[PDB]
């Protein structure tokens, strides 16, 4: 239901994973 | 023995019989809240005779009927002190609730669950007589405390209301820290003069220092809602009007300043303390009929005048007049 | 300590002085913790074997417990018997040095200034 | 104390040969009728203890422990018995078999006359305890919970072992009536300053003491809720009854030697407190709360005063009853949510009334309203403290509001506002639930009436 | 709700009844004893120094 | 009826009351083994009445 | 399928099956007698007859003895120009200060 | 009654006899004979029979009586039994002086009620009496902790009376 | 869940002891500790020693 790649991370060091984090909580990349 | 002692009591006891029978039966049916208004009638005609008693000599005593535990050298009862604070304020409170609860059965007719309101009432009404009629500094602690906890369940009696829960959550949190002051008073009184009763309490500080009575004045800023305290009571009409008459205007709001005049003899022997209660009723009482002049809800018009009224009642006590300040409690 | 004991002939779980003391009591507590692990050792191998762990085999189980009882019988015994030895030395050496062991002249405590430490 | 420890011991041979549906009736039957036998141990006297062997005796301090002990083994037992509906007979009886082992090492715990018997038995509820939480807890945290509790208990209780045996090799004995009774004044020095920290150091991180704390959370959180409810109702009491036992012949080191204690408790039931006003999850709310009580349990023993125990003594029992029944109310949300996330169910005093009013009444048993048991052991506790310094009287007040604070702050959230739209399977009440929370809150306030069966022996 | 207030009244009125009225019987035509002074060359049982005839009889009977 | 079952059933009944009796007497008997004070202490010694020959058991 | 699992199950609801059901077991007369021994032996037994036997221990502390020592001292003292209580809870005689 | 009047004093009651100065009726005297008819006859009624039964079925209990031990002093150090001995009878004695100052403020209590204003001029014989009883009972009692003894009672006598002493001494100079 | 998460289990594994950290954590943990041993150790050593001459009344100080 919820997989360990739904989970809070660690801190978005590239844009690549600031935007796969975006993503994660339902935001866009630009708001978050 | 003298029925002042066994009517003085009775009247208490009668309190709590609608509280027993509130699992029998007739607290399922629509006959409870005239059932209760009714018993608290009959107990303010009851007590009108230990009243007559006092006007007439001045018939005043102390009880201590059931012997609760010693503490080496500290014995701890229930004591109630049937002198005139008590003799006189129970007539009066029990007068004016009659008239709360038979103004509640029509306001709050249409409550689905007014038996249960009417219970928190009686309730109420109960922790306040053991606060009023208390003789020892614990008794008055568990009467302080379910005051406070009957005024924290009726003023969020509609708890599915945000600002209620907050409102009475606030009445908790600033009686609390209150109680910070009560906890002082109680700690410093074991500690120097071995006692929570009232009569060596009174023997034995002759000149009563600082810290007791400021712990005693913090509780009662606390409870009486002065300045640095206050915002709670006008916040605590989110409770429904019968609350408000009833708890934040009349009976409950008053505890602190009936704490001090409980201590008068103490509070009498310190100039310094005295004054702090007086410049606190003066601010008190300034600044809350200040905001009054513009509110534009008539129930908080109304509470901010009861604060002005405890903040002069804080005046009177300030300037060496408790028994002026508990005939302004009854007027 | 007891390896180099005058006497001490080898190989000899109960030596012929040790007839002195009380045999241990055929109900003693220990004797019957005895009995008892004995009595877990038959359950425990009833329960590896995959048979009934409580009532399989009864002939097996109470092997284990008579056999963990005879064991435990001789074992106070011997235990009973060194204690015994060990306390016989003790009282000898007081007795043959008493110039190691003084008699400690007693006072009372009317007599003895003991310091008192507030708690405050 | 063998009227006692043998028909408790005559629960596992009961539990293993009774029938598999027989299981919860059995335990619950007996087990209240061994409760029923250990109230005779009330009956104590004023000067001496009940010396009843060499081995085991008792007094004021061990008999309300031990009544708590017996009493908590049937409602461990009608906690369980929902969540475990579906494991099979060899491992309920297992579970059962676990709560008895721990029951008895509990009992034989406190009445144990030497102090290294008492280690032993003290020492031995690990056991049980670590298996409930490990095997039967319900998250993939339980292992790491299990680590911490194991590993915090014996990094604390090894060097009093070692204290312990030096002790009695060189006063001769660890006999707790002789240690009274040949009790010598301890010096000032390096080698009496570490004795004292051996001696102390392993209640401390049982109670726990603020800083030696994090397993508690973890453990208390972690585990299934019968391991909960004795976790924090009997395990943390373990600490201050070691430590009411093992601080006579530590005077007057304990002068000095409480300082460091005291400050870490005092500041750390304010932190603690604290912590409970932000606490997402239910039931660490309430693992947090018993840190703040067991800080004044802390600082009640450290002062050395006949109101000071008294005062813990009946603060450690009320905390037993009340934690308890919070973790209870906890679970029966739990198992009806399946999630530990205190604002995930709210609103719930319009679908579950008489459960709302059982939460009523723990919060205010957690919030110390006078006249009740919680009230007299803090009211105690903060009297002796203001006579130890005045100054103290700002710091527990400050703890006593905050508790007031994070307490009505937990009641409100669970119980009142607007339902959850979406959560359409809170089903009503089982009779079970509602008998669990009035066999804890019943007992509570009945002491009310004969406060000095808790007061301890200092009464 | 309702059903288990009910079984709740009903477990504990079960004994308390019995109980109170028993202690009610026992309270008025027993009743407590009198203090006196020890007779001379007379020794008492232990359960002799209590007042109550329940307490005398759980002294007696338990301890 | 059924009497088999029943005592095959809830035999295990008896284990708990039983094993408090069992209690009871090795409480008994540990008092046994600590009687060396028994009417012999500074506050409680005293003459035995004509019959008695111990103060306690 | 990353393993061979069984999926997780849905939770049974007592009531379902039986309206009656008190909370303790799936078959309803075990349900029922567990409430019964439950409520029987928890609340009838060691609350009702657990407190009124804690209510009525014989004397606790010797409180009473202890009151009525204290009122037999209080009597011999005042009658005899005694004081109540001496600061010395022991003779100075049976005591032998060092110096 | 069966507290003696010696361990629990109370002046002479002194009531004015009525002296009415009015026509009206005192509502006070007719809501007394409506107690004494409705209230107190029948629960007196109620004592005489229950007071019937006591009288036909009349035992006794006993004060239990102490001998004395050797106290703490005369114990050898280590004398176990002698020490445990003492110490009971310490307890016990410690036990009786908390009574005692129990009564005295029992006494003073009572003296402040019913004094009325008057209280602190008319009850300085019992503030008197609790000043000296509390005192040795705070010489006695005080400081010695959650684990206190007669040994512990005693290193604090014996440091008092070495205070005394030397304090004796030096005076004499 | 992210959000009950991230408050509870995914704060360690994301901490660092940086300066800010290490200042913080030394300043409010260590920090109120001694200034409270520092109050109350000044308060007792007054205390005791009004008590060694006497200069504190204890005059109906019999329960503590
Ligand atoms: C002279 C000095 C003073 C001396 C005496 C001092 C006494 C205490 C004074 C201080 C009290 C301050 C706080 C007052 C209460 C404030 C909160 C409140 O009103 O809650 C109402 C609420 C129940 O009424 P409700 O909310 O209308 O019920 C809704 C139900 O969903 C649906 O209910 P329903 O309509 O179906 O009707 C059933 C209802 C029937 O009951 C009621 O309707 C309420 C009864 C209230 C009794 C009086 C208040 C509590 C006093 C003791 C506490 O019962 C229940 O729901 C189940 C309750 C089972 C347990 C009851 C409590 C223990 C036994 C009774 C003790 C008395 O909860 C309680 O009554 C519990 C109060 C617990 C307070 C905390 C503990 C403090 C320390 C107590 C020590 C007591 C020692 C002596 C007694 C020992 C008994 C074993
Ligand atoms: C609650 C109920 C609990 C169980 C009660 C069991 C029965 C209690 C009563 C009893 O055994 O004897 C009663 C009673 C006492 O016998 P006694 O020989 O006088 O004295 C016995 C000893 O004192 C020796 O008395 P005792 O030491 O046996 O104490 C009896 C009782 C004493 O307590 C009571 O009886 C109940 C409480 C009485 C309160 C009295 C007024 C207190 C005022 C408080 C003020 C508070 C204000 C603020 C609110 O206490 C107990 O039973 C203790 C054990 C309780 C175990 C459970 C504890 C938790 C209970 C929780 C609630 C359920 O027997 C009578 O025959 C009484 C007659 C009363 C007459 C009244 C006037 C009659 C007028 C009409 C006359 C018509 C004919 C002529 C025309
Ligand atoms: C669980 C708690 C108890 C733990 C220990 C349990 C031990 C169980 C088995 C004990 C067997 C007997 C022990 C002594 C033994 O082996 O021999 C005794 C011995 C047998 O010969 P032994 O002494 O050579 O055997 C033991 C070996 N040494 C020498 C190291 C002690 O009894 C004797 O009397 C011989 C003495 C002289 C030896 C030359
Ligand atoms: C209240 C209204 C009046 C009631 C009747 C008047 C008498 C009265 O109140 O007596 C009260 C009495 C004491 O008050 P009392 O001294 O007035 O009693 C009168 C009887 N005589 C004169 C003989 C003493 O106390 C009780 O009845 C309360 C009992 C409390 C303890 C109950 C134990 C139950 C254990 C169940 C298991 C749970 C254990 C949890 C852990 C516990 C650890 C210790
Ligand atoms: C009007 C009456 C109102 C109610 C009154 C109070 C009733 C309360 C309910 C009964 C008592 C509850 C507590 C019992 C505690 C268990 C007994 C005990 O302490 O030890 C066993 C006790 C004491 O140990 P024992 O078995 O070695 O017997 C020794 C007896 N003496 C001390 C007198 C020499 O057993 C007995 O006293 C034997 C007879 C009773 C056997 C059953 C006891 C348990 C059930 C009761
Ligand atoms: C016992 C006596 C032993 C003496 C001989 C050994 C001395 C040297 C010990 C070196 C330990 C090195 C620890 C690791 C390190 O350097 O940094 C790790 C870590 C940093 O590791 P990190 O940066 O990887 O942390 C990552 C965090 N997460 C997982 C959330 C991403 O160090 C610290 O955080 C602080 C270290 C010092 C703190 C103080 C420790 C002692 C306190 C007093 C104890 C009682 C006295
Ligand atoms: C001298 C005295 C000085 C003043 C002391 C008290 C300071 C704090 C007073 C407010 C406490 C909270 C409160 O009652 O209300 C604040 C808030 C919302 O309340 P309100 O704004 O009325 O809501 C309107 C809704 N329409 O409601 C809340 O925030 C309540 C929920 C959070 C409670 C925990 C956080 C605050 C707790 C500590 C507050 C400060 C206490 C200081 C005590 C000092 C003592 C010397
Ligand atoms: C709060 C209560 C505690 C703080 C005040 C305590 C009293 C104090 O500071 O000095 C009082 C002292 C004389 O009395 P004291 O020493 O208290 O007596 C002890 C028993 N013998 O010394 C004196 O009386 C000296 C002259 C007065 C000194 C100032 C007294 C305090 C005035 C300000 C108090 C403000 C309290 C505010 C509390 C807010 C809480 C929310
Ligand atoms: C912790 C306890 C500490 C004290 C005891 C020490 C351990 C003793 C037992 C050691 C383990 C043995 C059994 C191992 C096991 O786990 O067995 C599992 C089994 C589950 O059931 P199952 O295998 O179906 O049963 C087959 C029929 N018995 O299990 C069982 O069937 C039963 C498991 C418990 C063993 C039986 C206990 C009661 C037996 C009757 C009373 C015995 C009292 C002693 C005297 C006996 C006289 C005949
Ligand atoms: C995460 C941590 C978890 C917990 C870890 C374990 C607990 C904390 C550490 C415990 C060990 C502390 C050992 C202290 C030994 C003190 C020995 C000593 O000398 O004591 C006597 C001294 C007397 O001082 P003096 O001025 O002479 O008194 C008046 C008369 N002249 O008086 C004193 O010295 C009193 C004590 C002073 C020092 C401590 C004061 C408290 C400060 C807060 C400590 C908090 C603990 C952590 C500290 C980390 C750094």
């Amino acid at each position: 239901h919820v997989t360990k790649d739904m989970f809070p991370g660690p801190y978005p060091k590239t844009p690549e994973e600031r935007a796969a984090a975006a993503k994660k909580y339902n935001m866009r990349v630009e708001d978050y | 023995m003298n029925p002042f002692a066994s009517l003085t009591l009775t009247t208490l006891i009668i309190l709590t019989i609608p509280i027993m029978m509130s699992n029998s039966n007739i607290y399922k049916t629509n006959l409870y809240p005239n059932y209760v208004k009714t018993t608290v009638s009959y107990a303010f005609t009851l007590s009108l005779v230990p009243l007559l008693m006092f006007m007439h000599t001045g018939q005043e005593m102390i009880i201590s009927n059931w012997h609760w535990m010693t503490l080496q050298t500290v014995e701890l009862s229930l004591s109630f002190k049937m002198d005139y604070f008590s003799v006189m304020f129970i007539p009066v409170a029990l007068f004016v609730t009659w008239s709360i609860m038979e103004f509640s059965m029509w306001y709050m007719h249409s409550d689905p669950f007014i038996n249960r309101f009417f219970k928190y009432l009686v309730l109420f009404l109960i922790t306040m007589m053991i606060l009023v009629t208390a003789n020892n500094l614990f008794q008055l602690f568990i009467g302080w405390e379910g005051v406070g906890i009957m005024s924290f369940l009726l003023i969020g009696w509609w708890h599915g209301r945000t600002d209620a829960n907050t409102a009475a959550l606030q009445a908790i949190l600033y009686n609390r820290i209150g109680d910070i002051g009560f906890v002082l008073s109680m700690a410093w009184f074991l500690t120097h003069s071995n006692a929570w009763d009232l009569q060596q309490i009174f023997m034995l500080n002759n000149e009563c220092p600082n810290m007791p009575l400021i712990g005693l004045l913090l509780a009662a800023a606390g409870k009486s809602a002065q300045f640095g305290l206050h915002p709670w009571l006008p916040s605590a009409m989110e409770g429904p009007t019968p609350v408000s008459a009833l708890l934040h205007s009349s009976t409950m709001v008053v505890a602190g300043v009936f704490l001090l005049i409980r201590f008068y003899p103490l509070m009498e022997t310190n100039k310094l303390v005295q004054t702090m209660t007086l410049c606190l009723g003066a601010i008190t009482t300034l600044f809350t009929a200040l905001c009054a002049i513009t509110q534009n809800d008539i129930k908080k018009i109304v509470a901010f005048s009861t604060s002005s009224q405890l903040g002069l009642m804080m005046v009177t006590i300030g300037i060496n007049q408790p028994h002026l300040a508990f005939l302004h409690i009854c007027m | 300590m007891m390896s180099g004991r005058p006497g001490r002939v080898p190989l000899q779980f109960l030596p012929n002085e040790a007839r002195s003391l009380p045999p241990p009591k055929l109900t003693d507590p220990r004797l019957v913790y005895m009995g008892f692990l004995g009595y877990c050792s038959g359950l425990i191998d009833n329960a590896i074997r995959r048979r009934p762990v409580v009532s399989a085999g009864l002939h097996r189980q109470l092997l284990y417990v008579t056999s963990f009882v005879f064991f435990g019988y001789y074992l106070l015994k011997r235990q009973d018997y060194m204690y015994a030895l060990r306390d016989h030395d003790m009282f000898a050496y007081v007795k043959s040095h008493p110039e190691d062991f003084p008699e400690k002249d007693k006072k009372t405590y009317g007599e003895i200034l003991e310091e008192f430490h507030p708690v405050r | 104390m063998l009227k006692i420890i043998i028909p408790t011991t005559m629960l596992l041979p009961m539990t293993w040969m009774s029938k598999h549906n027989m299981i919860w009736i059995n335990a619950t039957v007996h087990s209240l009728l061994i409760s029923l036998i250990s109230l005779s141990l009330l009956n104590q006297l004023g000067e001496n203890s009940l010396n009843f062997s060499l081995t085991f005796f008792s007094d004021s301090l061990s008999a309300p422990l031990l009544v708590l002990t017996t009493w908590l083994l049937p409602l461990m037992l009608m906690a369980s018995q929902s969540h475990l509906s579906k494991e099979t007979t060899t491992r309920k009886k297992l579970y059962i078999t676990m709560l008895i082992l721990l029951q008895l090492f509990l009992i034989m715990t406190f009445t144990a006359t030497e102090l290294i018997l008492f280690y032993i038995l003290f020492e031995a509820t690990l056991v049980p305890t670590l298996i409930i939480i490990t095997r039967w807890g319900n998250q993939t945290e339980r292992l790491n919970a299990g680590l911490y509790f194991l590993f915090y208990t014996l990094a604390g209780s090894l060097p009093l072992l070692v204290a312990l045996v030096y002790i009695q090799n060189t006063t001769g004995s660890l006999n707790f009536l002789i240690i009274h009774y040949w009790s010598h004044p301890l010096s000032n020095s390096w080698s009496n300053i570490f004795m004292w920290l051996a001696c102390i150091m392993a209640f401390m991180v049982k109670m726990p003491l603020y800083g030696l704390h994090l397993w508690l959370p973890k453990a208390h959180v972690e585990a299934p809720i019968a391991g909960s409810m004795v976790l924090a109702a009997v395990l943390l009491k373990l600490g201050g009854y070691g430590m009411m036992r093992i601080t006579t012949i530590l005077n007057p080191l304990t002068n000095y030697m409480a300082y460091p204690f005291l400050m870490l408790s005092m500041w750390g039931m304010i932190m603690t407190s604290s912590i409970c006003l932000r606490q997402t999850d239910l039931k660490s709310l309430i693992a947090y709360s018993s840190v703040s009580h067991m800080a004044l349990v802390i600082v009640a023993i450290m002062i050395q005063t006949p109101w000071s125990f008294m005062g813990a003594t009946a603060l450690m029992i009320a905390h037993g009853l009340t934690s308890s029944m919070l973790f209870c109310l906890a679970n029966t949300n739990y198992e009806r949510v399946h999630s530990r996330t205190m604002i995930l169910a709210r609103g719930l005093q319009t679908l579950l009334p008489l459960m709302a009013t059982w939460w009523l009444m723990a919060s205010l048993t957690n919030l110390a309203l006078p006249p009740s048991i919680n009230l007299i052991g803090e009211l105690f506790i903060i009297t002796a403290s203001f006579s130890w310094s005045n100054i103290t009287i700002i710091l527990m007040g400050m703890n006593m509001m905050i508790t007031a604070l994070y307490s009505l702050y937990m009641l409100i959230t669970t119980q009142r506002g607007k339902y959850t739209h979406h959560i359409n399977n809170i089903k009503a009440s089982f009779t079970r639930e509602n008998a669990l929370m009035a066999l804890h809150i019943l007992p509570l306030l009945l002491l009310t009436l004969n406060p000095k069966m808790i007061l301890g022996p200092l009464y | 709700d309702r059903r288990f207030l009910k079984l709740m009244r009903f477990y504990i009125l079960l004994t308390g009844i019995p109980v109170a009225i028993g202690i009610t019987l026992v309270n008025v035509f027993i009743g407590e004893a009198e203090l006196a002074d020890i007779p001379e060359g007379y020794v008492p049982e232990h359960w002799e120094y209590f007042k109550h005839p329940i307490s005398r009889w759980i002294a007696r009977t338990f301890y | 009826m059924n009497v088999l079952q029943i005592v095959r059933d809830h035999w295990v009944h008896i284990l708990v009351p039983v094993g408090f009796v069992f209690g009871c007497y090795l409480d008994r008997r540990s008092d046994e083994k600590l009687t060396a004070f028994r009417n012999k202490s500074l506050l409680f010694k005293r003459e035995l009445r004509p019959n008695e020959e111990v103060t306690w058991k | 399928i990353r393993l061979q699992e069984d999926p997780d199950p849905e939770d049974e609801n007592l009531y379902e099956k039986n309206p009656d059901s008190h909370g303790y077991d799936k078959d309803p007369i075990v349900d029922l007698w567990n409430m019964r021994v439950v409520f029987f032996f928890g609340f009838s037994i060691v609350l009702v007859l657990g407190s009124t036997f804690v209510a009525y221990l014989p004397d606790y502390r010797m409180q009473e003895w202890a009151r009525r020592e204290a009122e037999r001292l209080v009597k011999y003292r005042e009658a005899n120009g005694l004081p109540l209580m001496e600061s010395n809870c022991f003779d100075p005689n049976k005591i032998q200060l060092p110096e | 009654d069966s507290w003696d009047k010696d361990v629990y004093p109370e002046p002479p009651r002194r009531t004015p006899a009525p002296a009415p100065q009015t026509s009206l009726p005192n509502p006070v005297t007719y809501l007394t004979k409506i107690f004494d008819l409705l209230v107190d006859r029948p629960v007196t009624l109620a004592r005489e029979f229950i007071e019937q039964q006591h009288a036909k079925n009349r035992y006794y209990y006993y004060h239990r009586e102490f001998r004395r031990v050797p106290d703490i002093t005369e114990c050898e150090e280590k004398d176990i039994l002698c020490m445990f001995e003492a110490e009971m009878q310490w307890r016990r004695d410690y036990k009786v002086d908390q009574e005692i100052v129990n009564i005295i403020q029992e006494r003073l209590k009572a003296c402040q009620q019913r004094e009325g204003e008057s209280y602190r001029q008319n009850c300085a014989k019992e503030l008197e009496q609790f000043t000296q009883v509390s005192k040795a009972f705070q010489d006695r009692y005080s400081d010695l902790g959650a684990h206190y003894s007669a040994r512990k009672c005693l290193a604090k006598q014996k440091q008092r009376m070495l205070a005394e002493r030397k304090a004796a001494k030096e005076a004499a100079a | 869940i992210r959000w009950t998460y991230a408050r509870s289990a995914n704060i360690y594994p994301n901490f660092r002891p940086t300066p800010k950290t290490s200042l913080l954590g030394a300043l409010f943990g260590i920090g109120p500790l001694f200034f409270w041993y520092y109050v109350f150790k000044t308060d007792r050593d007054k205390k005791e020693k009004l008590i060694q001459e006497g200069k504190l009344d204890q005059t109906f100080n019999i329960s503590y």
